[PDB]
């Protein structure tokens, strides 16, 4: 998983 | 010495190559692709740009230029004359009175340098070092700017014995040069250091000293370029010396946030991936804490957007990235100590009418949530019916950002009762999972995958509206948010599991995702999510999922026999073939593991029809150890599915499995020693020659000490399925597992499982009673940890606690029951007759 953080 | 004739036509050609329409232009350049193949053609190159000094300073530098391409490719078949020519005309030529000539020259003994390598020039660096103290200011300034790029290129290679390690000058010689006049001169020296830094090269870590000394006497310069550069070299320490570093830190992080404030956005970045660095460091904690109260506003107006990315959304790396990056891990070490200097920020950025410092503020909340959850719990209340509320506001970014905020707060939410932020907060947010903005449709749908791993049973109320909301999102969705709408859909199938079995959810669901499984291909980016979604939505469905199932399984057989093809390809010769990324392979065999568990025998005419079972063999002894736990669960899978189509193999598979039965690799052990007992058991007493080539080694494995839960109860689980199938092989081997083996079987569910395995020692203990005598407590500690056994089962242990009573007598069986716990010796008097 690489769930779009906004950092 | 290549002269007169031919260059008018040279002078022509370049006057056309700089024609103003692009017609001539892309009607020339093969003109210049047809001579590069001619290596004289560089000569007259570097001649115009060198020594015509009578045509123009642009046709001149497009010559040297036009060389530079024609040193970026087939530089092999240079000549050596025409090699050591170029090289003597740039180098002589360095200090030219044009800066654009001056920079030609530059890139060219750059590229000469690049292209080809070092040690075929090795005059090149002492040559332009003894350049270094010249007396005229432009051949000094165009040598630094040559070394900069050299050792920003080549770092590794200098640094390396090959070609006598020069940096042993460089460095010192470098050294010097911080005290000089000009700042660029200043500045090319110390962006030359840097390079050495982190390959902590000894030449430099030898006169660390002398290093930052230079570098406290540059702080003071009020020039940007000397800033930056001493800003990455002061980044740089905090990972190599910060021994070295430590005693001047309070200095150096005073004038790292004045360079923090600085009003360039690319020092005050260098000057940010200091905090982001330091905050890593275990020093940290103490170092910072006077410092803090004067950083933290830095960091949180620095996590504003600029002017420049709003109008440029309505990057990858920012000053906003970099500092919300920095306030991240400050949280994560600080945890609720950070609270009383930055909720009074909070709670003026968050109700704020600009709506960018509201958006800091939304960014702020989120930031800091891993690390201060635990402080943050008494405002929550406030702040997440809020948060709700902003999914509403008008402009764009602030729906986004809230909900990735959220989703960081969704423990907390998932804690309280459902009605109360819960429901809210699942209904504004699967609405704007179909807002018109795809940055909203992208953070709400991860923010809501994110959810769902929390939320997990407590959305079965709800699966109406999700899965309507979902599938749906399928027509809407165009490239990057289809990808998340894969992960939040298999989120979901795990989340809830058994209760999506439905035929009207199987309806809604089923024809888009097999649609865009037909559609896309084997050599598609876009089905690893898509495959990962499927394994769980088959895991959740089970025998729901059987009209479906053909399709998935004929390609997956196609990826598992393509990876293992295109790696074969690779391991006998490389060059032509690059190994596949064995993931694939890898998802593809969990899936095909969750098709069997899930569907049973309805596999069969889909294991029969494939060669299912020769590319599992191919993937069991796969030198990466995923490969071969996931081929090993769907042996076992396979095996209770539909064992007919795996019977003959077995022979094959058996010696694999006596091979890799090794805890080295815990994942990998657990699923051979539990295949092991789903094939005993399959087989019946034809397991018989294969007992003692595995016995061994579960004995030794099952006494393992500090061994993982579920491998010890695999392994005393496939021991009792082997000795139910084969009593006489395993019989004289209990006096050697009893103990752990109730020690570890005590503990679990009444299941088929736990039922196997009881039956398997009481099948051993009718051929050997005495290897259980031996220590027959835990037996009967074990037999106690059943609740509601098979009533054959509860025959058998009747039969077995009565035999052993009466083989040790009353008075015997009296003092050996004495010190049974209540519970123990309740259970077992009133549930098998004492």
């Amino acid at each position: 998983r690489k769930r779009s953080r906004p950092y | 010495k290549p002269d007169e004739q031919g260059l008018q036509q040279i002078l022509q050609l370049l006057k056309e190559s700089q024609s103003p329409d692009t017609t001539i232009q892309r009607t020339v350049q093969q003109k210049l692709e047809q001579l590069n193949q001619y290596p004289d053609f560089n000569n007259y190159l570097i001649f115009v740009l060198t020594k015509l000094k009578s045509e123009d300073e642009p046709t001149r530098s497009l010559s040297g230029l036009i060389l530079k391409n024609n040193v970026k490719a087939h530089f092999q078949n240079f000549p050596n004359g025409v090699t050591d020519f170029i090289k003597s005309e740039c180098l002589n030529n360095i200090g030219d009175s044009s800066p654009l000539i001056r920079a030609t020259v530059g890139i060219l003994i750059t590229t000469i340098a690049s292209k080809g390598e070092l040690q075929n020039w090795p005059d090149l660096l002492p040559k332009l070092c003894s350049l270094l103290d010249s007396e005229d200011y432009n051949t000094c300034e165009g040598a630094f700017g040559a070394l900069q790029k050299i050792c920003e290129d080549s770092a590794e290679i200098l640094d390396s014995d090959v070609l006598d390690r020069p940096l042993n000058i460089m460095i010192p010689k470098f050294l010097q040069f911080f005290k000089h006049s000009s700042p660029k001169i200043r500045s090319h020296a110390v962006a030359c250091v840097n390079q050495f830094i982190i390959s902590r090269t000894q030449a430099l870590m030898l006169h660390i000293d002398s290093f930052i000394e230079n570098l406290f006497a540059l702080a003071g310069d009020e020039e940007p370029e000397v800033r930056k550069n001493v800003c990455r070299a002061l980044v740089m320490l905090l990972e190599v010396r910060m021994d070295r570093l430590l005693p001047h830190m309070h200095n150096i992080v005073e004038y790292m946030l004045q360079r923090t404030q600085d009003q360039d956005e690319n020092v005050a970045l260098e000057a940010c991936e200091f905090w982001l660095t330091l905050a890593e460091q275990p020093i940290c904690k103490d170092v910072l804490v006077r410092h803090l109260p004067k950083l933290i506003p830095v960091l949180v107006n620095g996590m504003k957007y600029s002017d420049i990315d709003i109008i440029l959304l309505k990057s990858d790396w920012n000053l906003r990235k970099c500092s919300a990056a920095a306030l991240d891990v400050l949280a994560n070490v600080y945890r609720d100590e950070l609270l009383p200097h930055i909720l009074p920020l909070l709670k003026e950025l968050l109700f704020h009418h600009e709506w960018v410092v509201k958006e800091s503020g939304i960014l702020v909340l989120g930031a800091i949530a891993e690390g201060c959850m635990q402080g943050m719990i008494p405002y929550l209340p406030e702040l997440i019916p809020h948060l709700i509320q902003c999914l509403s506001d008008k402009k764009a970014l602030v729906r986004s950002i809230t909900c990735w905020t959220l989703s960081r707060y969704a423990h907390w939410v998932v804690s309280q009762p459902p009605d109360t932020y819960l429901k809210p907060l699942m209904t504004e947010l699967l609405k704007r999972i179909l807002d018109s903005n795809k940055r909203v449709q992208e953070a709400a749908c991860s923010a809501f995958a994110t959810l769902e791993e929390e939320a997990c049973t407590e959305l079965v109320p709800y699966l109406a509206y999700i899965l309507d909301t979902l599938v749906f999102a399928f027509s809407k969705y165009q490239h990057k948010n289809l990808l998340i709408l894969y992960d939040a859909i298999g989120t979901l199938a795990d989340s809830v599991g058994h209760h999506l079995n439905k035929p009207e959810y199987i309806q809604m669901l089923m024809p888009p995702l097999i649609q865009k499984w037909n559609m896309l291909k084997d050599e598609d980016k876009d089905l690893f999510p898509l495959l990962e979604c499927l394994s769980s939505v088959a895991t959740a469905l089970q025998s729901g999922f059987l009209p479906y199932c053909e399709p998935v399984y004929q390609r997956c057989v196609n990826l598992v026999q393509k990876t293992l093809a295109q790696a074969m390809l690779n391991n006998a010769q490389p060059d032509q073939y690059e190994a596949p990324d064995k993931d694939f392979m890898i998802v593809a065999l969990d899936l095909l593991s969750g098709l069997a568990e899930g569907l049973g025998g309805n596999i069969e005419q889909l294991v029969a029809r494939s060669n299912i079972l020769t590319l599992m063999y191919q993937c069991m002894q796969d030198k990466m150890p995923e490969v071969r736990q996931s081929s090993f669960a769907l042996l076992g899978d396979l095996t209770k599915a539909c064992f007919q189509h795996v019977k003959p193999c077995i022979a094959d598979f058996m010696p694999i499995l006596g091979t890799n039965l090794n805890p080295e690799f815990i994942s990998v052990c657990n699923n051979a020693t539990w295949a092991i007992g789903e094939i005993s058991i399959q087989m019946g007493i034809e397991m018989q020659p294969y007992i003692p080539m595995v016995l061994h080694q579960l004995v030794e494995i099952i006494n393992r000490p500090n061994t993982p839960k579920t491998l010890l109860e695999n392994t005393a689980i496939t021991i009792g399925r082997l000795g139910y199938v084969c009593p006489q092989e395993v019989a004289p081997m209990l006096q050697q597992f009893i103990r752990p083996w109730c020690t570890s079987l005590r503990n679990i569910r009444d299941n088929e499982e736990k039922d196997s395995a009881f039956r398997g020692i009481c099948t051993m203990i009718s051929v050997n009673p005495s290897g259980v005598i031996q220590d027959f407590i835990f037996f009967c500690d074990a037999v106690a940890s059943w609740i509601n056994p098979k009533d054959d089962l509860r025959d058998m242990f009747c039969k077995i606690l009565h035999g052993f009573k009466n083989q040790v007598g009353d008075e015997n069986w009296r003092r050996f029951s004495d010190q049974f716990p209540l519970p123990l010796k309740e259970r077992l008097a009133a549930f098998y007759g004492v």
